[PDB]
């Protein structure tokens, strides 16, 4: 019941931050026929719009 | 005799937990902060105005003795 907190600490720290994003946007974009050829799972696949889920 | 007892929940369950992303906006306007940075930037201006412009009275008073004191 206190964890939740703490991911709003981190997202205070990362999601909007300027460099963050910077870093991270439109890095490493694969697509989905790529993603679903190559094995990939999990995020991986959900990063890029596949619905898909144990 | 005795009844089971092992780890379990109270009766009613737990209380509610929040998972929820909670980032509040702290609320100032972009309007504001730029009016704010040019009031202050307005102030700076006159207050240096005045004190430039005594600067130069006292700089021409200096002038003035050295002046009178030259020949």
């Amino acid at each position: 019941k206190n964890f939740s907190f703490r991911i709003d600490e981190l997202e205070e720290m990362l999601t909007n931050n300027r460099i963050w994003r910077n870093r991270t946007v439109d890095i490493g974009v694969v697509t989905a026929e790529d993603a679903l050829n190559y094995g990939f799972s999990g995020v991986m696949l959900r990063g890029s719009g596949i619905q898909w889920d144990l | 005799a005795s009844k089971v007892k092992q780890d379990m929940p109270p009766p009613g369950g737990y209380g509610p937990i929040d998972y929820k992303r909670n980032l509040p906006r702290r609320g100032l306007s972009g309007y504001s902060m730029f009016a704010v940075g040019i009031g202050t930037l307005l102030f700076g201006y006159w207050s240096m105005m005045k004190w430039n412009r005594e600067r130069r009275r006292l700089q021409i008073e200096d002038f003035e003795a050295r002046i009178a004191l030259m020949p």
